[PDB]
DNA sequence: ATCTACATGCATCGGATGTATATATCTGACACGTGCCTGGAGACTAGGGAGTAATCCCCTTGGCGGTTAAAACGCGGGGGACAGCGCGTACGTGCGTTTAAGCGGTGCTAGAGCTGTCTACGACCAATTGAGCGGCCTCGGCACCGGGATTCTCGATGGCGGCCGAT
DNA sequence: ATCGGCCGCCATCGAGAATCCCGGTGCCGAGGCCGCTCAATTGGTCGTAGACAGCTCTAGCACCGCTTAAACGCACGTACGCGCTGTCCCCCGCGTTTTAACCGCCAAGGGGATTACTCCCTAGTCTCCAGGCACGTGTCAGATATATACATCCGATGCATGTA
């Protein structure tokens, strides 16, 4: 009958995933989200292997980067929860609304 | 024109009712000043109010906290 | 012989002239420029390299990874500065933590 | 297949000459040369709009200079500078 | 006709990308909020590089579409080439 | 000493618009400022655009490339038509 | 003259001496200096009307900056193509948020 | 006497400048700002009048935009008042310091 | 050091109300100031290169254009 | 004690503010006309970039069976999100005095800029050979695994000081 | 009350789960090697970009002197900053069940990639000339001004409340 606190292995798991560069969006779903995608703008899209990993690798540093900066703005609020207003507020900032 | 009794003795029973070493919080007592007796939307401000009055007086003792935002207990 | 053996640079002269001519940036290409370049190029090329480096041998791994060349970039000012519109593919992040985060 | 030149090689022997008995791996040696042909487009375009804005119709070391002064930061600057001009009097020195 | 394959980024994968980035707790609303925006980010990206893949005649869309897609949006990729 | 600017043929679209509207000479010289910046941005990516394809001459095909990647959608859509149908009408007579 | 030719205000032929001067490429198109025109035309309307919009709205015969930044940042399209330049003597588009106006 | 209460005649402030383009900053001072910078990289430097103009436009721009995300950090922490802190968050998530 | 001070507190006052701002702390005034005087040293850094690289002792309107240009932030209206 | 008479909170009305609206008029910048000139259009020739068809072949898409790591679901509850008291004081507002900025003078001249001259430089080009890259293959650095060694986390447990209500 | 009594707050110890550090070991891929080849280099030639001297004459620097309007030192104080604390349910921990990513191998062909061949497209050159710009000269739209019209804002008065 052993329990952790609410607030460490949320911490653990930081500098865990923090120390590691490996991919931590699952390979075969975001193929398949970005083939339906890119059929919205073209019909029958062939696809390079590097070009679907080079998608993975962009996509995952733009929402780790913005994490910090929503995490900045929840720390600012005085609050340990990221919220979506932080992250409306983060996207303003940036200029990319 | 709803009728219950004073309001430094509705304050003062609900600090006899629960029982608590550190004190009765005041928001707590709004609780029991709603539920045991009929009250009005005024209720909290002179709530906060009455505790403005007999804190200073002597009637009632601080106990970790300042003004009506901390806790208190009734002096003996 | 060869001019990069001439100028002192192990990146190749005659290349970045050649590029210099056929990449539409003027009429008439400078003789010293594609030298400037080289050594430019070159010189920032080995404060990359020995930043990630240090930062593969505090790893005890000789062979150099994408995550030594983020570790260096970042933690230097200078160069977060001039790489802070550049995303380094395997790199993840620095590993921090705000300090208000940690339970006392 | 076709031949398709790259910049490997010179920065392998980069790569001794500050660290002899330390590698690279092939990712990020793809990351040091996409951030070489970065630093080369980056810096000549620069300098062809000063030849441009100067009305000169030709790219000289001495436009060269002044891009490197404002692409990079002060500290970074002021060395890069003196390796590429020492660099360039070595060369006309042959 | 939308088979929406968005829903296939999972919570406890938003979890972990939110861990690296260095978050202690995470809202619930939140893993809703992230879709769009990844949605939005890709359908964007994923515009510009089918436009430079149309450009060159192909049926196919080459990693190198991606990278000159992304250094227009201001977020330049070092390792895929360019 | 002679100088060219784009401010007569600036102030011809302004009175196509609106015939009953002047122009301070301040922002004249922004829409001047405006002009060259939309040259220089598409000729650059156009320019990028010939180089990446290994191609010598730039056409009217990389042009309408370069404004779908920079205009937002609506904007690029309309911008691609006007374009197309005047090179239609150019190459007419 | 070329730009009757191509039902165009702006000078295609002036565009077509700036294209191969200006180190773009080595040749340049017959049908792009034409097309830039086009383009370039269609925009300047754009602005132009909005801001002809600003200048009635504000009961002035002549346009000033001020029209020009309020034409922009209020159009959706516009500001998210100008969103990294700054108009001179332009302002900034009146807006108060709601959480410092009292009950 | 009528002595109008505290913010009041800030908001009227917020509507009037807001509604102005005119230079909220004093021309002369920042022309000797600009001497002063300008004489660390280089020596008795020659300055067009539309020269420090330009500056002086560009550089109302950047701190006005500031101010607008400095306000939106104060806000969303359920605050009137702007601090220092809700700046140097604003230039972080810019990207202007790290 | 000298002229920094120059920038006046109903001077800052304004720009922050067009800001939108209703009230504003003391120890802001000090804080822009110091930005401000960095910003300017980044962009002059800037423009008197441009300016050195024409070997002209006096420094045009299309230096500060172009040193804005190179900066990312592009201003309008000065011999754009 | 009861009667009178103060402190408190949320609408209604008041002058009194700065704001707005208007007609009239001062003005300087926008609008309009002309000679000047070199830049755009038209003619013409050359040639090389590119459209196109044909072929190659690398690699993208499509498939399936198993393992098992990842995810989804659920419940419990800890401690973080959040409004109020409130104490505190830093702001804003509004005066009188203080500072020097803006305006309007021309003088002086450093220094931008158009110009003519033609020399130093790099485009252009043909023959040349090695730098440098496509393919291939070894083997050692590194990812991986089992284990103990070690830091760190947190309920369990005895000790202790402030203060009720009970015996 | 003196109290045993008893809820609050405290610190070292003790699982016990997790990261770390050790060697051991298996394997992909860096690093050295080689042959093909296409591009760097060199020598030779002219045209013109440009380095640079001298002239034009604009524009930036300068002191001069007043005119208010913006800047300044101050007093008074009010709305808000902001820690403390109370209270409520959001979201972490995490066990259990469920789901499908991941592997690995590989079957098939769409289509990127390259080559080779035919020719339209565009720079260059030359002549011609008009669209466009510098400049002298105009007046109406609009900055400014004082008055009238009026939009807010906060003091001011009040039924409304139980108050001590």
């Amino acid at each position: 009958p052993h329990r952790y606190r609410p607030g460490t292995v949320a911490l653990r798991e930081i500098r865990r995933y923090q120390k590691s560069t490996e991919l931590l969006i699952r390979k075969l779903p975001f193929q398949r989200l970005v083939r339906e995608i890119a059929q919205d703008f073209k019909t029958d899209l062939r696809f390079q292997s590097s070009a679907v990993m080079a998608l993975q690798e962009a996509s995952e540093a733009y929402l780790v980067g913005l994490f910090e900066d929503t995490n900045l703005c929840a720390i600012h609020a005085k609050r340990v929860t990221i919220m979506p207003k932080d992250i409306q507020l983060a996207r303003r900032i940036r200029g990319e609304r | 024109s709803a009728s219950h009794p004073t309001y430094s003795e509705m304050i003062a029973a609900a600090i006899r009712a629960e029982k608590s070493r550190g004190g009765s919080s005041r928001q707590s007592i709004q609780k029991y000043i709603k539920s045991h007796y009929k009250v009005g939307h005024n209720a909290d401000l002179q709530i906060k109010l009455s505790i403005r009055r007999l804190l200073a007086a002597g009637v009632l003792k601080q106990t970790k906290g300042v003004g009506a935002s901390g806790s208190f207990r009734l002096a003996k | 012989k060869s001019r990069s053996n001439r100028a002192g640079l192990q990146f190749p002269v005659g290349r970045i002239h050649r590029l210099l001519r056929k990449g539409n940036y003027a009429e008439r290409v400078g003789a010293g420029a594609p030298v400037y370049l080289a050594a430019v190029m070159e010189y920032l090329a080995a404060e990359v390299l020995e930043l990630a480096g240090n930062a593969a041998r505090d790893n005890k791994k000789t062979r150099i990874i994408p995550r030594h060349l983020q570790l260096a970039i970042r933690n230097d000012e200078e160069l977060n500065k001039l790489l802070s519109g550049v995303t380094i593919a395997q790199g993840g992040v620095l590993p921090n933590i705000q300090a208000v985060l940690l339970p006392k | 297949r076709k031949r398709k030149e790259s910049y490997a090689i010179y920065i392998y022997k980069v790569l001794k000459q500050v660290h002899p008995d330390t590698g690279i791996s092939s990712k990020a040696m793809s990351i040091m040369n996409s951030f070489v042909n970065d630093i080369f487009e980056r810096i000549a375009a620069e300098a062809s709009r000063l030849a441009h804005y100067n009305k000169r119709s030709t790219i000289t070391s001495r436009e060269i200079q002044t891009a490197v002064r404002l692409l990079l930061p002060g500290e970074l600057a002021k060395h890069a500078v003196s390796e590429g001009t020492k660099a360039v009097t070595k060369y006309t020195s042959s | 006709v939308l088979r929406d394959n968005i829903q296939g980024i999972t919570k406890p994968a938003i979890r972990r990308l939110a861990r690296r980035g260095g978050v202690k707790r995470i809202s619930g609303l939140i893993y809703e909020e992230t879709r769009g925006v990844l949605k939005v980010f890709l359908e964007n990206v994923i515009r510009d590089a089918v436009t430079y893949t149309e450009h060159a005649k192909r049926k196919t869309v080459t990693a190198m579409d991606v990278v000159y897609a992304l250094k227009r949006q201001g977020r330049t990729l070092y390792g895929f080439g360019g």
